[PDB]
């Protein structure tokens, strides 16, 4: 459970 | 795993339930190679191995070490 960061 | 850990959090030192012994920097595309973005996945990793889907993988231990951005020399 981790995020994308753009 | 106290990096910069987007496991619910925005790139934060958080020492992150979800994952293993490595700090991310799991960054690819770069223009996200179509309409502009740098896809940054912050992933808690077990192993970075040599024969990996190819991407630029900052796979650092612990205390902050690898940010989201295009980690270039000056």
């Amino acid at each position: 459970k981790h995020w994308v960061y753009y | 795993i106290v990096c910069h850990t987007t496991a619910t959090s925005p790139i934060s030192a958080v020492t992150c339930p979800p994952g293993e012994n490595l700090c991310y920097r799991k960054m690819w595309c770069d223009a996200f190679c179509s309409s502009r973005g740098k896809v940054v996945e912050l992933g808690c990793a077990a192993t970075c191995p040599s024969k990996k889907p190819y991407e630029e993988v900052t796979c650092c231990s612990t205390d902050k070490c690898n940010p989201h951005p295009k980690q270039r020399p000056g």
